[PDB]
DNA sequence: ATCAATATCCACCTGCAGATTCTACCAAAAGTGTATTTGGAAACTGCTCCATCAAAAGGCATGTTCAGCTGAATTCAGCTGAACATGCCTTTTGATGGAGCAGTTTCCAAATACACTTTTGGTAGAATCTGCAGGTGGATATTGAT
DNA sequence: ATCAATATCCACCTGCAGATTCTACCAAAAGTGTATTTGGAAACTGCTCCATCAAAAGGCATGTTCAGCTGAATTCAGCTGAACATGCCTTTTGATGGAGCAGTTTCCAAATACACTTTTGGTAGAATCTGCAGGTGGATATTGAT
């Protein structure tokens, strides 16, 4: 038991840089990263919920939130890959 | 004479004064205007709750006054007695608003 | 109505001065005035932006006080006295 | 696999479970778990491509902490997002005040 | 008859409004029983703490109606409260009358 | 359109420490905002310990340890006091 | 005990920090802020260990109050 | 004999530790310190060897950062030597004391 | 700016152990199939709350002199804190072990969640009140000129 | 050491806009009688975690010296604070018109609940492997002397 994001960061590492691998301690830093960002977005996403007497966290609440949480073009490109993934999952 | 107060004497008198009161120093109409302008250039055709604007103003009037102290405490740190951009910029860096 | 333009120069110099006295400053350097404006402008932008984003997410066209309050909270400028 | 329907590397399900099990809201939409997974991905992706470059710049082929910290505090945006985060074993970017330098 | 829960604890705040805002708050899946009380309590207490310190401020200033300022004064003068509301700002509050000694005459 | 507040409740606590004193509307305002803030800081902090401790329910215990963490100095000493007491009274009868 | 953090060690911490020269007093004052730091972090951490009904201080316990303090740490739990 | 001018080492020391990434404080006195402090909070405690790296990693980062901010103050007063003075200004600004 | 004589980085090369990465497999989830509850989207539509104008008035913002005295450039020197080569002890570290103790389970008694039904306590008007904002003036300093 | 010249104080005043009371409806506590689970309370492994024990080796503490950095005292070019006067524009009060919150209603399109069914993701060996880590040999960066 005691699960981690490990595999996933490693897969994505092997795409941007097939020739490169990562250290253990660094793998760890990365884990903490994902966790944190998650928490920040799910949080700001929850507020948007309660805030709007709404009772369900749509993807519209994830996005909009990410606009407030993520700065500059780091944000736009972020929203994109999101709209992307969602556009694809839905059709088929 | 004509009766003139030496320099700085009135400045101290102003500090004691505005520190005893609590009225928004920026004149209201211009602040408002400025608010719509900034917000204009973000989302076209918005409406503003009378209260919304005051809120903004209350918060700003606030920030600046506080940024002004830190600034001041910085001017002192360099033997000076005149706040400057130099002073303001440090304060914001330590503050991290733009380190 | 009439076009809004160069209004940041509406935050008069006398007013900035006053605001600085409540801060405690006794002697104000020349350049200060413009600097302040710049910094004030950057403030409002960040806050207004966020707020409006809360108006745009609630699908409303009017910016409410909460809208403002809610945002000032994100920037940790937690404000009291405008909507619980 | 739900995650494949979106062509993402990060696990969509895990996230959907992490959301319903987070006391975030009473019920979670389907778009959310995915959108987020992608957003989570994209960002770790961003951090790596930029650390890879780091490692390659050192002559190493293995990403250590310092390789991350360099990529982070050198990208204006990434520095903003993680401004209040500290990386263990990262150190600081080499910067010395001009006034301290000789001449 | 009927015992308002707030009465069992012998508090002034609504223990039941506190239970309710807690459950539907999502802070947790299930809410304890004395949790709503214990909290209404801390809240009552803290509420009467910044109250009194401010009333006096009204008295110091020869007024019988507590206004913002007084509250600000009350906060920024008690080391502890000043602390708890560090990153909080009171609309109309003003600032503590304080001059940097170096700037004073001589 | 009826919306709530702690108004009555603060007021009750006002005639209690200062019988002959009264509070201004704007102040009552600054008051509701306070209470709500704290109310969020605590339940929100205790919300964290629960998750942290793989516990499904927020008891009056978490609240406390949440108060410890959230409140400073005697304020918290004297705080927990009025609470443990209030809860010890409640349960009893 | 705090005196364990030696003067030279401090100079190194200072060095990385971008400091070229250093008053003789710093050292005492540096140790000061250092104590206060560890004091606030550890205590908030303990409370966690303690609330947890456990008797040993885990990595998290630190990490957790490390967050509550604004200073957020990566690479030690998550 | 050949002696190195003043502070020339300081610059050569600075570039070094900045190019490196290893906790500087000595591992044992610290952990020693840790337990001492923590002991005034609860007795007969135990730590994770890791939790201690956490408590050292953290501390050191603050200290390095606090210093950067102390420099920018000392420089700002036309000086070039961080004094207890420089250290408070930087702290009162950040909002610690 | 060169000349030389220290001391220093710094590439170039290079070998094996602590790690990294790769396997080989088990429970724990993640994913389906069906069958339920619901949140909150769409279409009115009542009606505050917000946007705009007017008008007259006086409350400031501007802009211009003038010069007091603040910031800044110098100069000087006492002495504090960096560089060192010395001498010595406290951190390093390497296991080794026994055991305090995080953690697993397996029941279950106590404490919550539920689903309705009365029964208040709270919120949103009007009816009455009454601190205190805005002026008015003498009494006191508090300054700044002689 | 005196005196005007002003600005700060402080108590008395008095109508009125901002509380303080006074009063009805009704959403939400409270009261009950079930239908779950949750989280300890004994019972017990395997960790990790103290602690003892035992040698070098840096790494720290000293005590010498003095280079050059921080402070104190002058000086003055001139920047910014204090007045004054000119007249622009922010206030203040009131009125409408209606854009667009919000409160209902109505209900699909979407999310939730079990009972199973499939694979994946985390472990603990098993098979590589990149640097750590030394060790010279070659400019680099410094520092003192012509
Ligand atoms: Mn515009």
């Amino acid at each position: 038991r005691k699960e981690s994001y490990s595999i996933y960061v490693y897969k994505v590492l092997k795409q941007v840089h097939p020739d490169t691998g990562i250290s253990s301690k660094a793998m760890g830093i990365m884990n903490s990263f994902v966790n944190d960002i998650f928490e920040r977005i799910a949080g700001e996403a929850s507020r948007l919920a309660h805030y709007n007497k709404r009772s369900t966290i749509t993807s519209r609440e994830i996005q909009t939130a990410v606009r407030l949480l993520l700065p500059g073009e780091l944000a736009k490109h972020a929203v994109s890959e999101g709209t992307k993934a969602v556009t694809k999952y839905t059709s088929a | 004479k004509p009766h003139r107060y030496r320099p700085g004497t009135v400045a101290l008198r102003e500090i004691r004064r505005y520190q005893k009161s609590t009225e928004l120093l920026i004149r209201k109409l211009p602040f408002q205007r400025l608010v719509r302008e900034i917000a204009q250039d973000f989302k076209t055709d918005l409406r503003f709750q009378s209260s919304a604007v005051m809120a903004l103003q209350e918060a700003c009037e606030a920030y600046l006054v506080g940024l002004f102290e830190d600034t001041n405490l910085c001017a002192i740190h360099a033997k000076r007695v005149t706040i400057m951009p130099k002073d303001i910029q440090l304060a914001r860096r330590i503050r991290g608003e733009r380190a | 109505r009439k076009v809004l333009r160069d209004n940041i120069q509406g935050i008069t110099k006398p007013a900035i001065r006053r605001l600085a006295r409540r801060g405690g400053v006794k002697r104000i350097s020349g350049l200060i005035y413009e600097e302040t404006r710049g910094v004030l402008k950057v403030f409002l932008e960040n806050v207004i932006r966020d707020a409006v984003t809360y108006t745009e997410h609630a699908k409303r066209k009017t910016v409410t006080a909460m809208d403002v309050v809610y945002a000032l909270k994100r920037q940790g400028r937690t404000l009291y006295g405008f909507g619980g | 696999t739900r995650s494949s329907r979106a062509g993402l590397q990060f696990p969509v399900g895990r996230v959907h479970r992490l959301l319903r099990k987070g006391n975030y809201s009473e019920r979670v939409g389907a778009g959310a778990p995915v959108y987020l997974a992608a957003v989570l991905e994209y960002l770790t992706a961003e951090i790596l491509e930029l650390a890879g470059n780091a490692a390659r710049d050192n002559k190493k082929t293995r990403i250590i902490p310092r390789h991350l910290q360099l990529a982070i505090r050198n990208d204006e945006e990434l520095n903003k997002l993680l401004g209040r985060v500290t990386i263990a074993q990262g150190g600081v970017l080499p910067n010395i005040q001009a006034v301290l330098l000789p001449k």
